[PDB]
């Protein structure tokens, strides 16, 4: 053992081990004091949080636009309380929102017997419109509807009289709120007359209810001019065009069409969208389909999808279809009137089991979208990575970066990125997580060398990145 | 990167004959998306840049003789000449792009056989300007004959002489396909002085008796 | 003269209880339990049914500790069964890993979740918050040599502070139904992880055994401290998940990583950054029943020959056990130069379910070889067999869950036989060892005024 | 007309750098991206780079990476690459070159070579001797006439004869390094009504010291 009691005492006693005491107590009290202090001040002599901007919902994610109710489910079942069973699907894509084609009664060119408030009875009734509406909402997919009034037609404004049209819509945009959806799509506004005006009316009687609706517009343009004047005067506007359409058709031009619009526009949000109605397999060649799908849900801006781009459905690869409304291929009965046809690959049923599948891509890219605060409304640079690549990161104040490298060009790169001119808030790292590729026979969760990384012709990657203080 | 490995090394060939060259890559270069095959030929005359002949494996360039032919998918290719002209001795390298940087094959020498000739023989005093130097060089011409081989003798008061002689062979004569050569002897000018009778002999196999030429200073 | 004197009332018991179960765990993990449930309906039942699992546990301690009134607890009841090297090698994991990596995290915990609302977006400072942890614990470790009453009215306090945080969160829930299953991972390899998952938010429940020998009445309050206190954890547990299923979406909790602040954040808007800190004030009350009863362990481990000497001795005028408090917060304060520290405590994952069910093992031998020693608990020998047979269930789970890390800790309690033959086995016999023990043994008694306790 | 064209001689004290430059003619120059291909001695081409005129970005192979430095002057439709750090291992000859598509690797126009040589002996203007027959020169109805070029450096030095009229029946030999100078020898044959009735030169030139020399070929 050791010293007894009394002992102990007796000799602890001694001046100079009493003063020893003291000094220590104080001394640890002096320390504790100092690290409380000195905490303090790297509490204060550190970096601040960034607010978080408020963002609608349509920030959140991919809204998805449903053009004709009927093509999407296949007749019969062509009603809303057959897409009232879908949403499970919808669901599963983790898309935002919803864009129902119009289902007003519309009578073609007939502008006395089009009614923009009456559903026209093919589709269902009010009381299945609302029982959707509903499910929609306990299933967190909010709903647009579409309300482009003569959509039977050639010209969906009508030739005559647009005053008593716009009036339609004037008075069919409280009606709808008031059922519950939460915003408007309208369409091909350069063939209304005084387009803006409109615009403005309907935005202000829309923002005017509440502050979580929208207005979507649609425009069959591709000027950038014509469109950031539409853009001008309505600043809380998405506006859907054909802006992205005209790529050069082995993607060459888009890393200029994008940056040109993003700067023009000065960073404000955007819609990106290859069109404001047709599928991206109207525009793209098959080899850009997953990169396209890489980009458009990374870009700052709430992207927009027709049904059945999350599969790569095609209106011409099952012939006599119509181009404005392709028949969605759920599993291999899906086209029954040339049986055979369909191969498994192209179907929803044939994709949702496969890693590497259109839709496998899809519903992945739409998670980090949804998720993720550097995607959801961080910054965005883009930089000169490499010949063919559009690459740019997407940040947030502290959270994780993500570096983005698309292959457009057809020629695969052999010498890594290297990066002329990075912002120097956004270095690039020595090595970064590969998040995911466009390709297969890549090792995904592992660190990649980007000063000897390789990527081959349309590989685009998606790396992630740890923030740098 | 991707390598290419190309063959044969040589090619040695007669006028009006087919030749093909093979380029072999350590990837493949079909393009799955597009159905074509990334490989180009460049033909590298002697003492000229690269000339384009043939791109993604086939494609003519403008300007192109309609005798060059590629073909081929995957990783064995051929660049073939249906019927070779004169003019067509050269080195060829394959290069793929599908990758950029760019590699390129060893390349193949396109050599050219004819009729065996005999060299013309002729040698050159030094020259008068030259003899101010303190110095002198004896100068042997071989021109035009075939093949390649050959050997000289310098012979200098019927001594033979081995220390201080060059040779320099020209590239093959893209009119004719004949090779030439020079052989170079350097004195100092009293070593040039005190030797009176200097001889040229040159041995090459269209003759059993070596070729002689010679002068007395 | 100089002894550790019975200070803790029944409340203090349970405040020791309360304050070490609730701990973190029901503000950050219901997470664990949907991610492996996936139903809000399977969630809530295993919820309460791990709940069940540790109240008959708990009854095993509330018998072991009125049979065996040593303050070892989970240690001592070892020793008294399965001897000298046994007992040793749980001391030494304890004492190495378990005890300061534990201490530590809560208190980094308590760190970071009191700073949150300054940060609410980002990354609290990491250089600040590992001093405002090293605050905590050196504060704590002051506290618990400056009185024992101090010590058990700091745990009042912050027991406190945990329930009324719960009550808050249970309140706003039925505000929220007051304002007007799902699909079930039926798979029984994913619901035996959803209660392997929940049942740490309920680790904790044993640590009024390492404090018998200072109740104030043992043998009436050690098992009541138990029954007043887990019924009461399993009741406020399965109504907190209740709470925040009227608010959180079943995807919304599978991705948030601090459940409670979510709900803060929906509920109380610009008053939101009440409940991060008192998940903080929460942890601080972790730290500080930590703290306490790991000094105890030391001071029991040191009496029984097992642990050098210094560990034994007391403060005769403040009669708290001063060298090993020390010791503690020092062997704390060492894990804070880690650059990760989460995964030294994975290792031992079957480490404590382990602990438990050779000390209910214990319990049954014990009851063969000796009935004739006093028993004022007596409880159906169905509940001890039920209880070991689902413990050793849950330590091949343990394994089963990540069979690599559970090998690292099994090859780091071997790490104790060379500590146990060189500390226990050998008689320390080399004289210029033996003399420098003794003079650094002295030169502490003098340093800080300590003497052994008296029989 | 597409044309590229370059300096055609470099020498280099081991270490330091060297410009290497380029000027374009006959197309839009921005418009398409700038390659540098290398050929060192019996070895086969390697890639070093190319560059976009449009926004002087630049891409290079793994090996060249920081040793080379392309940029490119729109003024003037000129690219130039700098090299650092040569050694003798560097020495080799240096070809701008062109893509078809805008950045491709494919070269339809090349510029003539740059020929780099790196070495610490110094510029050495050439030396040169021609060469007549002498004895029974007319005996022959044909006659060969000559021009040793001796001592010289560095490496490319050209002959034409009669500035370039005498296209027709010459042979140059390659050029011998001695003692770290080269010898070439260039030669011509004439009929043996022209050489003593003619003007007859070789027209020896040297880009790498600026002498042009056109020695008469007189009879001893
Ligand atoms: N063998 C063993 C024993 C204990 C002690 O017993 C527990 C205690 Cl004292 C507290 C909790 C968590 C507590 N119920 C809470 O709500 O945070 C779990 C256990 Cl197993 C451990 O604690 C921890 C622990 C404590 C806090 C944070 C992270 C890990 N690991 C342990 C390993
Ligand atoms: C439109 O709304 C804005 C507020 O968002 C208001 O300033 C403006 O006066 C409104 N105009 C009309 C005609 O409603
Ligand atoms: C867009 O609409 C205008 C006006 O009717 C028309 O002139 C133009 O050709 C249309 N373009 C497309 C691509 O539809
Ligand atoms: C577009 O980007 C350039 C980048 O240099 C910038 O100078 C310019 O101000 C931006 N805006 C417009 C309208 O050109
Ligand atoms: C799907 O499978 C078919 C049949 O094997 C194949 O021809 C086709 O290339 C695949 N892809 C698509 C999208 O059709």
């Amino acid at each position: 053992t050791g010293l007894s009691k009394e002992e102990l005492l007796k000799v602890a006693g001694s001046p100079g081990w009493v003063r020893t005491r003291w000094a220590l107590l104080l001394l640890f009290w002096l320390g504790w004091l100092g690290m409380l202090a000195g905490a303090v001040v790297i509490i204060v002599r550190a970096p601040r949080c960034r607010e978080l901007p408020a963002q609608k919902w349509w920030h959140t994610g991919a809204l998805y636009r449903i053009g004709d109710l009927q093509a999407f489910q296949g007749h019969g079942a062509g009603n809303l309380a057959g897409l009232k069973g879908r949403l499970d699907y919808l669901s599963s894509l983790k898309v935002k929102g919803l864009v129902l084609g119009p289902i007003h009664k519309n009578q073609k060119d007939d502008v006395a017997q089009t009614d923009l408030l009456q559903i026209d009875p093919n589709f269902g009734s009010k009381e299945d419109f609302d029982s959707l509406l509903q499910s929609a909402k306990k299933k967190s997919i909010r709903v647009i509807l579409d309300l482009t009034p003569n959509y039977r037609g050639e010209n969906s404004w009508f030739s005559t009289q647009v005053d008593t049209v716009a009036t339609k819509v004037k008075d069919a945009l409280e009606f709808w709120l008031q059922a519950g959806v939460d915003g408007f799509q309208v369409r091909d506004i350069e063939n209304l007359k005084d387009a803006s005006s409109f615009l403005a009316e309907w935005q202000n009687i829309t923002k005017g209810f509440s502050e979580d609706r929208l207005l979507i517009a649609g425009t069959n343009s591709s000027d950038l001019q014509q469109i950031l004047s539409l853009l001008e005067s309505n600043k809380d506007l998405l506006l859907t065009s054909s802006y992205l359409s005209d790529s050069g058709s082995t993607g060459e031009h888009t890393k200029s069409l994008v940056t040109q619009y993003l700067n023009a526009t000065g960073n404000r949000w955007c819609s990106w969208s290859l069109s404001q109605a047709r599928l991206l397999t109207s525009f793209l060649p098959a080899q850009l389909l997953r990169l396209y799908q890489l980009m458009l849900f990374t870009l700052p801006g709430t992207p927009v999808f027709s049904y059945g781009d999350e599969i790569g459905l095609d209106a011409a690869a099952l012939p006599g279809q119509p181009m404005e409304a392709p028949v969605m291929l759920w599993d291999e009965s899906s086209f029954p009137d040339i049986p055979g046809a369909v191969s498994a690959n192209m179907t929803v049923k044939g994709q949702s089991e496969d890693p590497g599948s259109l839709l496998s891509l899809f519903r992945r890219l739409s998670d980090q979208r949804s998720k993720e605060r550097s995607l959801l409304h961080g910054d965005f640079h883009a930089f000169s990575a490499g010949p063919g690549l559009f690459s740019y990161i997407r940040h947030w104040d502290q959270n994780e970066r993500f570096l983005v490298v698309l292959n457009f060009g057809d020629v695969g790169l052999s010498a890594g990125l290297q990066a002329s001119d990075l912002p120097a808030s956004a270095s690039l790292p020595a090595k970064a997580d590969l998040l995911l590729s466009t390709q297969p026979g890549r090792e995904e969760g592992s660190p990649l060398e980007l000063e000897r990384l390789k990527l081959e012709p349309h590989e685009g990657l998606l790396l992630r990145f740890p923030y740098a203080a | 990167d991707i390598v290419l490995t190309q063959s044969p090394s040589s090619l040695a060939m007669s006028v009006g004959q087919k030749v093909t060259m093979n380029c072999k890559s350590s990837q493949s270069l079909l393009n799955n998306n597009n159905q074509k095959n990334y490989l180009a030929w460049y033909q590298q005359k002697p003492g000229q840049s690269p000339k384009l002949l043939v791109y993604f494996t086939s494609t003519r360039e403008s300007g192109v003789p309609d005798r060059f032919i590629g073909s081929g998918s995957g990783t064995d290719f051929t660049l073939t000449i249906s019927s070779v002209q004169a003019e067509d001795l050269a080195l060829y390298y394959c290069q793929q792009h599908y990758t950029i940087p760019p590699t390129f094959g060893g390349g193949t020498k396109l050599e050219i056989k004819r009729a065996d000739a005999a060299p013309t023989v002729s040698i050159f005093p030094p020259s008068s300007e030259q003899l101010t130097s303190g110095g002198a060089s004896v100068v042997c011409f071989l021109n035009n004959f075939y093949p390649k081989d050959i050997n000289v003798k310098w012979k200098i008061d019927g001594s033979e002489r081995q220390n201080g002689v060059l040779n320099s062979w020209t590239d093959q004569d893209s009119k004719d396909s004949t090779y030439s050569m020079s052989s170079t002897l350097t004195l100092t000018k009293d070593e040039y002085e005190r030797h009176n009778s200097y001889t040229c002999e040159a041995t090459h196999k269209t003759s059993t008796s070596p070729i002689v030429k010679s002068f007395n200073r | 003269g100089v002894t550790l004197q019975r200070n803790i009332t029944l409340l203090n018991g349970v405040a020791i209880i309360v304050g070490t179960i609730i701990g973190s765990g029901i503000f950050v993990t219901p997470t664990g339990v949907l991610k492996e449930a996936g139903s809000p309906g399977l969630a809530l039942v295993v919820w309460a049914a791990c709940g069940v699992f540790s109240i008959v546990g708990a009854l095993c301690y509330a018998e072991l500790g009125t049979t065996i009134s040593k303050s070892g607890g989970d240690y001592a009841y070892m020793l008294e069964v399965y001897g000298s090297l046994p007992a040793f090698l749980k001391l030494w994991i304890e004492l190495l890993i378990i005890r300061p990596s534990s201490q530590y995290i809560v208190a980094l915990v308590f760190a970071t979740y009191l700073l949150k609302p300054l940060f609410p977006t980002c990354p609290v400072p990491e250089e600040a918050a590992k001093l405002v942890a090293c605050l905590c614990v050196l504060l704590l470790t002051a506290v618990n040599c400056y009185s024992v009453k101090a010590a058990t009215r700091v745990q009042d306090a912050f027991a406190a502070a945990k329930l009324l945080a719960l009550a808050l969160i249970i309140l706003l829930g039925f505000v929220q139904i007051g304002k007007g299953f799902e699909g079930t991972k039926l798979d029984v390899g994913n619901i035996v992880l959803a209660l392997y998952s929940g049942l740490f938010a309920y680790g904790g429940w044993n640590y009024l055994n390492f404090v018998t020998e200072e109740m104030i009445n043992p043998y009436r309050n050690l098992p009541l401290a138990i029954i007043i206190s887990l019924p009461i954890v399993t009741l406020v547990y399965v109504l907190t998940n209740l709470a925040y299923f009227t608010t959180l979406s079943t995807e919304q909790m599978l991705s948030s990583e601090a459940v409670a602040v979510d709900f803060g954040n929906y509920h109380l808007g610009v008053m939101s950054w009440i409940i991060p800190v008192f998940v903080g004030l929460s942890c601080f009350g972790s730290v500080n029943g930590s703290l306490f009863t790991s000094s105890r362990l030391f001071f029991v481990g040191s009496r029984e020959g097992h642990l050098p000497s210094i560990l034994s001795m007391i403060h005769p005028q403040l009669l708290t056990p001063v060298p090993s408090l020390v010791f503690t917060c020092v062997m704390t304060l060492l894990y804070a130069f880690s650059k990760d520290i989460f995964s030294v405590i994975n290792f031992f994952s079957f480490f404590n379910w382990l602990c438990v069910a050779l000390a209910i093992i214990g319990m049954i031998w014990l009851r063969h070889r000796k009935p004739e020693l006093e028993r004022p608990i007596k409880v159906n020998l169905a509940l001890p067999v039920f209880f070991i047979l689902a413990c050793l269930f849950l330590i091949a789970v343990s394994f089963w869950k990540t069979p690599v890390e559970c090998g690292i800790g099994f090859t780091i309690i071997l790490s104790g036989l060379p500590v146990y033959f060189f500390g226990v086995w050998w008689k320390n016999k080399p004289k210029w060892l033996l003399q420098g023990i003794f003079s650094t043994t002295v030169l502490c008694q003098k340093l800080m005024q300590v003497v052994p306790q008296e029989t | 007309e597409v044309q590229l064209q370059q300096s055609g001689a470099e020498l280099v004290k081991p270490g330091a750098s060297v410009n290497l430059s380029c000027k374009a003619s006959g197309y839009t120059f921005t418009n398409y991206w700038m390659h540098w291909v290398r050929l060192r001695p019996g070895q086969g081409l390697e890639w070093i780079g190319e560059i976009d005129p449009s926004d002087s970005y630049s891409y290079y192979s793994q090996n060249f990476k920081g040793k080379a430095t392309l940029t490119v002057d729109q003024s003037s439709n000129t690219a130039y690459l700098q090299l650092t750090s040569l050694t003798s291992e560097d020495s080799a000859v240096y070809y701008c070159a062109r893509g078809r598509q805008t950045y491709y690797p494919w070269f339809p126009y090349w510029g003539q070579g740059t020929l780099v040589t790196v070495s610490a002996a110094k510029t050495t203007p050439p030396s040169d001797y021609p060469l007549a027959p002498g004895s029974a020169a007319q005996t022959n109805s044909m006659v060969t006439l000559g021009c040793l070029v001796k001592g010289y450096f560095p490496e490319p030095v050209t002959v034409t004869w009669n500035s370039g009229s005498l296209s027709s029946g010459v042979h140059t030999f390659p050029a011998v390094l001695q003692s770290d100078l080269y010898t070439l020898s260039s030669s011509v044959t004439v009929p043996s009504s022209t050489w003593p009735s003619e003007t007859v030169t070789c027209n020896v030139a040297h880009p790498a010291s600026s002498t042009k020399v056109d020695k008469k070929i007189v009879p001893r």
